[PDB]
């Protein structure tokens, strides 16, 4: 009735093999994502007047002065954007909305402290846990 | 300002019983596999880490005997030896504290 | 709001806590192993890891002399760590302590902590150690790896 | 005052049938006049009622409360006391079936407040009952279902009759 | 012939027979003097009685920890079952999952999983499909899985399990950890072993075997439950002890036309080295292929 | 009013008396000697005045020692003139059998008119909170006196008896569980039963006073449960020696 | 301390009270406890009834067996002429085929459309022991049964009160012995249902047996009535249809319970015991 | 109380009075005193009173015992098993004659709150009402708005 980590019960010659091993993973289903195009994309309308696209979920850098042609400064802030895929889509029936929502995830995070239903979501999706 | 009414018994069994009150049960408990005693995961075993400190204090109180005061530390390294051991290799030139007394089983020497 | 802050607020003001730290370290150079709280121990162990890279530029640098001199309130225990203490480490760059934490103390139930020099003369300590690598867990992943590594040469 | 808790330990059962189910063991033990508050103390006897002899003294062993090297104390002494007297084989096989906090005789002195004023302040005393049974923790009993639940509420709605008639 | 569901009837019944003719042997009461040698509790002695106390009920003695963490004991450097009676006065120990060199626990844990999945194999097939267990390879433990052989009916010389069954077969499996069932050992003579498994040809060649190899000619038993099965070496206590179980495929063993034997391969580990969902994922993998002991 | 403040128990520690007296010196605590004429009156003498020891394998010089016996006898008729050794054989049976069907009763009111002072606490103190069913089934061989001494105040006189005769006991746990022996099956016992009488006291009378225990006895049966035996419960300090 | 006695003699009342609560007593024989003369008890057992006993008879009618030989059990240890006392064997013999005989009877007049399987059934529940129990403790037929142990066992009490059915029937004879079971056996029957005292299992399987018998169509099983089928409260009223004709409609949560209970309403109706059939008649016979 | 105190239905002892009657009152034990001025009340119902009242209930087992007493009791026991103790203290003899008459009319059931002042074990004849009693029934049992043959 005691709970565990992932490296409780491990060994000094395991923990760096394990590590290594779940980390070239990672490398291995991040680049296997970078040929949308050619893996059976869904249709790719054109733009209608009154359509709204997807965002991006991005990691605030810092801030950075910016000066125009005119002399003015302008402050601006980096938003840097990593590990950002598509999750899911739903439905306008059934999101239970006017619109239809699609899922967006950043931040590739470690397995070995997400919770199970979550890591098999992942799994099923080829791609590593999001923050 | 003071209470305007006496608070009921079944009021404050409610404030004292709420789980939040009780002691939580701890689940990081386990067994030293040298003595057997009863430890946590995370902190030493307090009967094997009384045992060093006994005899590292017997230590201390021979280092003691040779300072012979205070402000009196050496600029050499310290071995420590027991009965039925001769200085070692690498243990030339070195302040050997003489020990009368078997040495530890766990005491592993280096 | 403390955001940021990496010094804590211990003994009466900015000075005695320099003060406090400095009686820890000293004694901690005298006999390479001390017991104290873990929060005041937390916060000398920065202090001890740097004394010793003032130990290694030598005894001939006038800073390192008067760094020692301030921190080290007995003055038999500058040559130690000149001629002790920075040799011994000479070849490893980091990592000369490592601290422990110990069963709470009677008195006051305080969260207490055990410091030592890597190296010392006494007693090893016993150290937590990792699950034996002839464990059913480890052996099924020890034979793993060797069918990955297997498979990687072919 | 009354000592009832150690009379429980005289008691002499008749000789059980040779078809009769094993009797457990029951061992009462207590410690009177305990420095320590009987409302820190219920804390504490609430925590291993109903645990095993060696759970509950591992979790008064890692407790930095005081009342908690009390307990361990008296637990201690109720196990040895069981196998030595009350003819227990395993010393294991035991169980915490009560355990409970009572005032003890407790004494008041004065403390001291300002403008010439006094508060009386009692120097609080307690003890430490509990009461040990042979045999293994019984097993806790699970939260209710939802089946139970719909069982039980179809059971009044089967059970109402038509009132204020024949 | 006998019925699937009322073979095992007999089963028991000639075990349970042979089970009591033991205990009536022993004499009303005989004490033993056990001593126990170990890092803790060194020097300890248990008086128990002849052919009756087990080496759990010398730790019930000791502390509840003993009981919960003891998987096997050492009997004058013989690994015992810690739910066989003990004979005769002699040292014991208690091992361990964690410990420096933990191999025989290893090889009772490896063992017992096997046996377990034995029992599964009896109740999926319907009763129209004659299945008969073989054995239980002895491969070791870095090999990545446990396996127990198999042959089923000429009907099933094709079929192969799909996903879906070979996920049933594991709710079965935990179906069986669930009741919490004691291994029970018994150790009889070969002739009185081969009454019982005289109808199943494949476990009398076994029995065969295992009696040449002991000048006493004794083979081991051991039950879960209803279950009966013929095994080597001793086993663990409970089925408790395994947290994760799962078959992970099935494979054919060569020559198939001479006679098919199927190869159920499985992996588990138990409450006390717990793994990581993605670590337990990885071993499954290596699980699923086929193993060949040396 | 109706207030009394009592302290928890404090247990002395030190039992021997001179720890006490030892003790009380480093306290100050002077106690001076007694000063009565009144003396305490036993009944009963503590242990045996000569030591029996039974042949071996009875489960000139040996001569001289039943002479010996027999003059002993002289002094016991001194003070009782109507007493044979032709019948206290069988009058110690009557007893030794009413003797312990009072442990059964728990009649200790009778129990001090037959069995000593000595005697008493070692019968009953073990079975205080414990219930006991002994009984006589038969006499395999007739009881023989096989020593008569007495003593060098008060003149106390032993007869040793030997006793061959089957037995049941059955002994009870608080709880009404089987605890030793068995209420079926008797068994063989071959004890040497010890009485003494104060002949000096007018109203004395024959009580038993202890068994003789030989070294060469069979070992007692066992008992049901299993036990324990702990070893040293050592110091960290100190570390374990085989 | 108070001066006075009244209050603490009362005092002293309501402890011995709280103890009893406390430690109930075991219960002990009637005949044990003071006021008890078994010669007057016994007569008014009669009187009470109504019934001219004879006495000889009736004090045998309580006595048993196994007080008999425990009577003499005493005697042996004590060394101690005969005892010449018969036992209620006999009696109970001929009080029990003659209820058996009289309650059969009385059923198979007042309901003629019952089988004999059902009119068997209902004689061994009012003969029954739990039903002849209950009379029995409540006209100090236990209090007067000569017994070895207490509380007198169901067995030995049943076996008692048959055997005052024997002595009445030699005292009075049938007529008069009749009304004495039509009076508290036949009353004990009053506001229960039929298959709670014939309990059958599968009355569906029942019902098609006694309507071949009477030459009639297997009954069709249809729905009059429903509501919240889907619901987990639901209703169903199912109705048994022959030749297109309603003889039988029963409710139920789910549509076989209540094609069972309406398989159970036409058997009541077939076998005339309705709740709504006329009472049974205990006016005094013409 | 009514939800101070418990309550029962109105019943009878085994179907009392429905083939016949049979007086539930079992046994009365009198304790009255030859001397003592709270028991001369009893010493006269003893006199005239209860040997009358002997006659007219031949099922009732009468016991008088006369011995010591300050508070004279009359003890009644019912068939079903129920005990109720009086106190007869310095009451007169009308006042214990209307008594003992009492308790020879009761049936022993606790005299406690009745819920109903009536009792019946078939309360219907024509059937128990139900939702759909007085709903008539529609061609095919079809319900509001169900499309049939689609
Ligand atoms: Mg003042
Ligand atoms: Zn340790």
């Amino acid at each position: 009735k005691s709970g565990t980590w992932w490296d409780e019960h491990l060994s000094e010659e395991n923990v760096p093999f394990i590590k290594q091993l779940v980390s070239d993973e990672d490398k291995a289903q991040l680049a296997s994502k970078l040929c949308p195009l050619k893996d059976e994309p869904w249709p790719i309308h054109p733009w209608e007047p009154g359509s709204f696209r997807v965002g991006l979920i991005a990691l605030k850098l810092g801030m950075m002065p910016l000066w125009t042609k005119d002399g003015q400064k302008h402050v601006v802030t980096l938003l840097q954007v990593q590990d950002c895929h598509v999750l899911k889509y739903t439905s306008k029936e059934n999101c239970n909305g006017k619109m239809a929502t699609l899922s967006v995830g950043g931040k590739t995070v470690s397995r070995f402290r997400k919770a199970t239903s979550i890591l098999e979501f992942y799994r099923e999706l080829g791609l590593p846990p999001k923050q | 300002a003071a209470p305007k009414n006496r608070r009921t018994i079944e009021v404050n069994r409610c404030r004292r019983r709420n789980p939040q009150k009780l002691i939580k049960v701890k689940n990081n408990i386990d067994v030293c596999p040298e003595c057997g005693h009863l430890k946590q995961k995370h902190v030493l075993c307090a009967y094997c880490y009384e045992k060093v400190c006994k005899e590292t204090a017997e230590i201390r109180r021979q280092i003691g005997k040779q300072e012979g005061g205070p402000f009196k530390a050496p600029t050499i390294e310290t071995v420590v030896l027991y009965t039925g051991e001769t200085p070692s290799e690498q243990d030339q030139g070195k302040r050997i504290i003489e020990r009368d007394r078997k040495r530890p089983s766990w005491f592993t020497q280096n | 709001i403390s955001h940021g802050r990496v010094f804590r607020r211990m003994g009466l003001g900015p000075e005695s806590r320099i003060h406090l730290l400095r009686n820890l370290l000293t004694g901690l150079v005298r006999h390479e192993r001390i017991e104290a709280p873990w929060a005041r121990v937390d916060e000398m162990r920065g202090y001890a890891e740097k004394l010793i890279d003032y130990g290694k530029l030598g005894d001939t640098n006038e800073r390192a002399m008067r760094m020692a001199d301030f921190w080290l309130t007995e003055k038999d225990l500058i040559p130690k760590l000149f001629q002790v203490l920075a040799p011994r480490y000479k070849d490893q760059t980091g990592g000369y302590t490592r601290m422990l934490q110990i069963p709470n103390r009677s008195l006051d139930r305080a969260k207490m902590a055990v410091i030592e020099y890597k190296g010392n003369c006494l007693p090893p300590l016993p150290l937590p150690r990792r699950d034996s690598h002839l464990t059913l867990l480890n052996q099924l992943l020890q034979g793993l790896r060797q069918d990955l590594r297997q498979s990687q040469e072919a | 005052i009354s000592r009832k808790w150690e009379k429980k330990n005289k008691i002499v059962y008749p000789p059980q049938l040779p078809g009769e189910p094993r009797r457990p063991a029951e061992i009462y033990h207590c410690r009177r006049q305990i420095k320590y508050s009987k409302d820190k103390m219920w804390y504490l006897a609430k925590l291993i009622r109903g645990m095993s002899i060696d759970q509950a003294l591992a979790q008064l062993e890692f407790n930095d409360k005081k009342g908690a090297k009390i307990i361990k104390e008296v637990l201690l002494e109720a196990q040895d006391m069981a196998v030595r007297d009350h003819n227990v084989e395993f010393r294991s096989n035991l169980y915490i079936a009560e355990s409970t906090s009572g005032r003890g005789q407790c004494l008041k002195r004065i403390r001291y407040h300002g403008r010439g004023r006094f508060g009386i302040m009692e120097k609080v005393y307690c003890h430490y009952f509990v009461k040990l049974v042979e045999g293994p923790p019984p097993p806790p009993e699970p939260p209710k279902t939802a089946v139970a639940h719909a069982k039980e509420y179809i059971q009044q709605l089967r059970s109402r009759t038509i009132v204020h008639t024949l | 012939q006998l019925s699937p569901t009322e073979l095992t009837e007999m089963r028991n019944d000639l075990f349970n027979k042979e089970k009591a003719r033991q205990l009536s042997l022993t004499p009303r009461t005989e004490k033993i003097e056990v001593k126990h040698v170990g890092k803790t509790d060194p020097g300890t002695v248990f008086v128990m009685n002849k052919n009756i106390s087990t080496p759990y009920s010398c730790a019930m003695h000791l502390s509840e920890w003993y009981c919960r963490k003891s998987i096997l004991a050492l009997v004058d450097g013989q690994p015992w079952d810690m739910y066989k009676p003990l004979t005769k006065s002699c040292e014991i120990k208690f091992l361990t999952f964690k410990d420096c060199d933990p191999g025989e626990v290893n090889k009772a844990y490896w063992r017992s999983c096997a046996m377990m999945m034995g029992c599964v194999i009896e109740r999926a097939f319907k009763d129209e499909y004659m299945v008969n267990l073989v054995r239980a390879p002895e491969v070791p433990v870095i090999s990545g899985a446990f396996c127990y052989d198999v042959v089923l009916d000429s009907k099933l010389d094709e079929w192969m399990p799909t996903k879906e069954n070979l996920r049933s077969f594991t709710k079965d499996a935990h179906a069986l950890i669930y009741k919490d069932l004691p291994f029970e050992t018994l150790e009889v003579e070969a002739k009185v072993a081969l009454e019982i498994f005289q109808h199943s040809k494949y476990k009398v060649d076994f029995i065969e075997e295992k009696a040449s190899q002991n000048p006493e000619r004794i083979v081991k038993l051991h039950r879960i439950g209803d279950f009966i099965d013929v095994s080597e070496g001793p086993l663990i206590p409970r089925t408790s002890i395994c947290f994760q179980y799962e078959v992970s495929a099935v494979h054919n063993l060569q020559p198939t036309q001479p006679s098919l034997i199927r190869r159920f391969q499985g992996v588990s580990l138990p409450v006390h080295l717990r793994a990581h969902f993605t670590i337990w994922d990885k071993l499954l993998e290596r699980s699923r292929k086929m193993v060949t002991e040396d | 009013t109706k207030k009394r403040f009592t302290p928890p128990i404090y247990q002395p520690k030190f039992k021997t008396e001179k720890e006490f007296m030892q003790h009380a010196r480093k306290a100050g605590l002077v106690i001076p000697p007694e000063k009565s004429d009144r003396s305490i009156h036993l009944a009963c003498t503590a242990g045996i005045f000569d030591a029996y020891v039974p042949p071996e394998g009875d489960a000139t010089e040996r001569m001289k020692k039943t002479m010996a016996s027999q003059v002993s006898i002289r002094r016991i008729k001194d003070y009782d003139a109507n007493f044979k050794i032709k019948d206290f054989p069988e009058k110690a049976k009557d007893i030794f059998i009413e003797a312990h069907l009072c442990l059964n009763n728990s009649d200790h009111d009778r129990l001090h008119t037959l069995v000593t002072e000595h005697c008493f606490p070692d019968m009953t103190w073990d079975i205080k909170y414990k219930t006991v069913r002994w009984s006589f089934v038969e006499s395999l061989e007739p009881s023989h006196v096989v020593q008569v001494r007495c003593s060098s105040g008060n003149v106390y006189g032993q007869i040793t008896v030997r006793m061959h005769t089957r037995q049941t006991l059955a002994i009870y746990d608080r709880f009404g569980r089987l605890m030793y022996g068995q209420e079926d099956v008797p068994k063989d016992v071959l004890e040497y039963v010890v009485f003494e009488k104060q002949l000096t006291n007018p109203y004395g009378s024959w009580r038993m006073h202890t068994k003789i225990v030989p070294p060469w006895a069979p070992p007692k049966q066992p008992i049901l449960k299993t036990v324990m035996i702990p070893g040293p419960q050592l110091k960290p300090e100190e570390e374990y020696e085989e | 301390v108070k001066k006075g006695f009244r209050a603490a003699f009362r005092f002293q009342k309501e402890l011995e009270r709280q103890r009893l609560l406390r430690c109930p007593p075991p219960p002990v024989r009637r005949s044990e406890k003071p006021n008890w003369d078994y010669h007057a008890e016994i007569q008014a057992f009669g009187h009470r009834l109504q019934e001219n006993f004879s006495l000889d008879l009736l004090k045998t009618a309580f006595v048993n067996s196994c007080y008999i030989k425990s009577e003499e059990a005493k005697r042996q240890q004590l060394g101690i002429v005969l005892l010449n006392l018969k036992s209620n064997q006999e009696l109970s013999e001929q009080g029990t085929s003659f209820s058996q005989t009289c309650l059969t009877q009385f059923l198979e007049d007042e309901y003629p459309d019952m089988p004999t399987e059902g009119i068997k059934n209902l004689v061994d529940f009012l003969t029954g022991e739990e039903v002849v129990c209950h009379v029995a403790r409540n006209l100090a037929v236990e209090q007067l049964t000569l017994s070895e142990e207490f509380p007198v066992p169901p067995a030995v009490l049943q076996q008692t009160f048959f055997a005052v059915i024997g002595a009445l029937l030699q005292s009075s004879g049938p007529e008069r012995t009749a009304l004495f079971i039509r009076d508290f056996l036949i009353t004990q029957m009053t506001g229960k249902e039929l298959f709670e005292m014939w309990k059958i299992i599968n009355p569906m399987g029942l019902l098609v047996e006694e309507l071949k018998k009477r030459n009639v169509s297997a009954p069709e099983s249809r729905l009059t009535r429903q509501s919240g089928g889907t619901t987990a409260l639901p209703l169903y009223f199912v109705g048994l249809y022959c030749d297109k004709k309603l003889i039988a409609e029963g409710p139920g949560e789910t549509v076989l319970v209540a094609e069972e209970e309406a398989a159970r309403v036409a058997l009541r109706k077939l076998y005339g015991f309705t709740e709504n059939r006329r009472p049974w008649n205990y006016s005094k016979p013409k | 109380t009514a939800r101070g105190t418990p309550s029962r239905f109105l019943a009878s002892v085994l179907h009392n009075g429905l083939g016949r009657y049979v007086q539930q009152l079992q046994r009365l034990s009198f304790s009255v005193s030859r001397d003592g001025a709270s028991s001369r009340g009893a010493r006269e119902f003893v006199e005239r009173e209860v040997i009358d009242f002997a006659r007219r209930n031949p099922g009732v087992v009468i016991y008088v015992n006369s011995r010591p007493c300050c508070v004279p009791r009359v003890v009644a026991e019912y068939l079903n098993g129920a005990v109720r103790e009086e106190s007869i203290h310095c009451k007169s003899v009308e006042e214990i004659s209307t008594l003992v008459q009492k308790l020879a009319d009761q049936s022993g059931l606790d005299v406690i709150r009745i819920r109903k002042p009536f009792h019946t074990d078939n309360p219907s004849i024509q059937g128990q009402w139900h939702p759909f009693t007085n709903k008539p029934t529609t061609f095919r049992g079809l319900r509001p708005r169900e499309v049939q043959d689609p």
